[PDB]
Parts: structure tokens; C-alpha cells; sequence
């Protein structure tokens, strides 16, 4: 009936969760660059810049 | 190399240049190493003719 018993294990998981779901999410970060796709870049530009 | 070009096409003899002297007759690396010697000879190489 009571829950909330294994609080450990369930932080474990969770943290390892959220680390690999922020390190998937920081792909989309610009850095200061113009965009954050390497496509766009290349297709839009010539090479020295 | 030794050449001939128009006065306004001296601009297109570089490294990472874009053009139709620098694409289509004479293409630089992007990392040349060197040097680029220019001076003017209407008096020698143009004709009244």
C-alpha cells in the first residue's frame, strides 16, 4: 500500500534519465553561431566563414 | 606563375576568393602559402591599335 519506500533507486534512475535527456537536448543550442544545424550552414555560405 | 589580368580582377587573385578569374582560369588553395606580386603596364601592354 505504501508508497514512496524506494526513494533511492527512483533517484538514481531519474538522474541518470535527466543527464542523458539534457546532453540529447543541448544539440539544439546555437553557441553563437547563426544557426544549429550544420546543414543550413554549409548550403547558405561559403567555406571561409 | 607569371600573368596578365584587368585592372579590377587584381581583387579576385587571393585565398578564398569568389569570382570568374579565381573559378574558372587561376583557383588558390585556401591555406596558399606565398606571396602576390601586381603592377600596371598600360604604357607596355595596351596598344592604340
Amino acid at each position: 500500500s505504501t508508497a514512496s519506500a524506494l526513494g533511492k533507486l527512483q533517484n538514481v534512475v531519474n538522474q541518470n534519465a535527466q543527464a542523458l535527456n539534457t546532453l540529447v537536448k543541448q544539440l539544439s543550442s546555437n553557441f553563437g553561431a547563426i544557426s544549429s544545424v550544420l546543414n543550413d550552414i554549409l548550403s547558405r555560405l561559403d567555406p571561409p566563414e | 606563375d607569371s600573368f596578365v589580368i584587368r585592372g579590377d580582377e587584381v581583387r579576385q587573385i587571393a585565398p578564398g576568393q569568389t569570382g570568374k578569374i579565381a573559378d574558372y582560369n587561376y583557383k588558390l588553395p585556401d591555406d596558399f602559402t606565398g606571396c602576390v606580386i601586381a603592377w600596371n603596364s598600360n604604357n607596355l601592354d595596351s596598344k592604340v591599335g
